[PDB]
């Protein structure tokens, strides 16, 4: 099989930039090497066929080069509607395969994420079971760290975590971290607290509630 | 203009089995070869199986050989995946889409893949899994006491434990949009699905204006409205 490896997994960019993105495949595929945009939640569509020639419709600002094992995407003057996640795909032999994907985001000024912490209803601990959430909203860049200590004993391995795509306003992402916990365990601990480090956070914050 | 669309994803125990159709208009699909791909939950793109315009050649990918069956019925202007033996990482988004033809010299069924694929389906999609389908528990995320005076507070609704997806969130009826955030769900160990909801509203709004979040599960029509407040 052929192994493609696209580089960077993520670019942050702005309106205007041009941006260029490499695909490598691990044996020789000739000019047989596809690009696709995918946005959330439709399929992908095809921008570039043997490495170098537009599909009919898409903007003339996309360009593709490359053979033999080396590609590249450009895209000039970046719009828009040009933030997605972009793939390369072999078509030379089967199987058909394609890389990791690039997805490229709008670049903003760091923002440090608005820390909240939520305690489990009374109405859930009748069903046996706490959730704790801990939430940061609108922040940049993506990359966070969030930690649960439970009467300052840090947690592991019981905890979710699930982030929004990039906001179309302000370009901010946010991120929720929940806590499951047994009745029992929760019922047995006072307090509760998110530590959350983040470039924006000069040192990292701390939320936390006593239980009751 | 042409059309592409899919159809027969739905749920599935592990073990069984089901039929993908792709049918099109505005073309003549035996015209064109074909392909399968499909895309997992937060995951790539992987090509599953081909098959030529006349039907005679066939490719599969290891992951599915043996247990998916690609065909199609050129009167019918369709292409199909009989699919069996599936698997729980079988759940993906499934997408048919046509192969591109070449623009002067036109490339034989055997190696017909060589241009890519120009047009695609909005896919259908699999679930399988051992869990029931089963309605969600909605709990509040009740506004902090310490929310700032006259500064931003938070709270939202957990929604937890159903299956399948999706699950879709408001709150208040539509009336509060901005500041919402939906978080896609998590798939917990237990087979069901969890997200939670949030939005941040002025602070000095908590004493006088109610805030509901309206959850539907359409698969187990099963509609929730919960009242986020300030815990006594």
């Amino acid at each position: 099989d052929i192994q493609m490896t696209q580089s960077p997994s993520s670019l942050s960019a702005s309106v205007g930039d041009r941006v260029t993105i490499t695909c490598r495949a691990s044996q020789r595929i000739r000019n047989y090497l596809n690009w696709y945009q995918q946005k959330p939640g439709r399929a992908p569509k095809l921008l570039i066929y043997t490495a170098s020639k537009l599909q009919g419709g898409v903007p003339s600002r996309f360009s593709g080069s490359g053979s033999g094992t080396d590609f590249t995407l450009t895209i000039n003057s970046l719009q828009p509607e040009d933030f997605a996640t972009y793939y390369c795909q072999q078509s030379h032999e089967t199987p058909l395969t394609f890389g990791q994907g690039t997805k490229i985001e709008v670049r903003r000024t760091v923002a440090a994420p608005s820390v909240f912490i939520f305690p489990p209803s009374d109405e859930q601990l009748k069903s046996g079971t706490a959730s704790v959430v801990c939430l940061l909203n609108n922040f940049y860049p993506r990359e966070a760290k969030v930690q649960w200590k439970v009467d300052n004993a840090l947690q592991s391995g019981n905890s979710q975590e699930s982030v929004t795509e990039q906001d179309s306003k302000d370009s901010t992402y946010s991120l929720s971290s929940t806590l499951t916990l047994s009745k029992a365990d929760y019922e047995k601990h006072k307090v509760y607290a998110c530590e959350v480090t983040h470039q924006g956070l000069s040192s990292p914050v701390t939320k936390s509630f006593n239980r009751g | 203009e042409v059309q592409l669309v899919e159809s027969g994803g739905g749920l599935v125990k592990p073990g069984g089995s089901l039929r993908l159709s792709c049918e099109v208009s505005g073309f003549t699909f035996s015209d064109y070869h074909a392909t399968w791909l499909r895309q997992a939950p937060g995951k790539g793109l992987e090509w599953i199986s081909y098959i030529s315009g006349s039907g005679s050649t066939t490719y599969y990918a290891d992951a599915v050989k043996g247990r998916f069956t690609i065909s199609r019925d050129n009167a019918k202007n369709s292409v199909y995946l009989e699919m069996s033996s599936l698997r729980d990482e079988d759940t993906a988004v499934y997408y048919c889409a046509r192969t591109r033809l070449g623009d002067i010299v036109q490339a034989p069924g055997v190696i017909g893949y060589y241009y890519g694929m120009d047009v695609w389906g909005q896919g259908t999609t699999v679930t399988v899994s051992s869990a029931s389908t089963k309605g969600p528990s909605v709990f509040p995320l009740a506004p902090s006491s310490k929310s700032t005076s006259g500064g931003t507070a938070a709270l939202g609704c957990l929604v937890k434990d159903y299956f399948p997806e999706p699950v879709t969130v408001s709150w208040n009826s539509g009336a509060l949009t901005s500041g919402v955030h939906t978080f896609p769900a998590v798939l917990q160990s237990s087979g069901l699905y969890s997200l939670s909801s949030v939005v941040t509203v002025p602070s000095s709004s908590l004493g006088t204006q109610t805030y509901i979040c309206n959850v539907n599960h359409k698969p187990s029509n099963t509609k929730v409205d919960k009242k986020v407040e300030p815990k006594s």
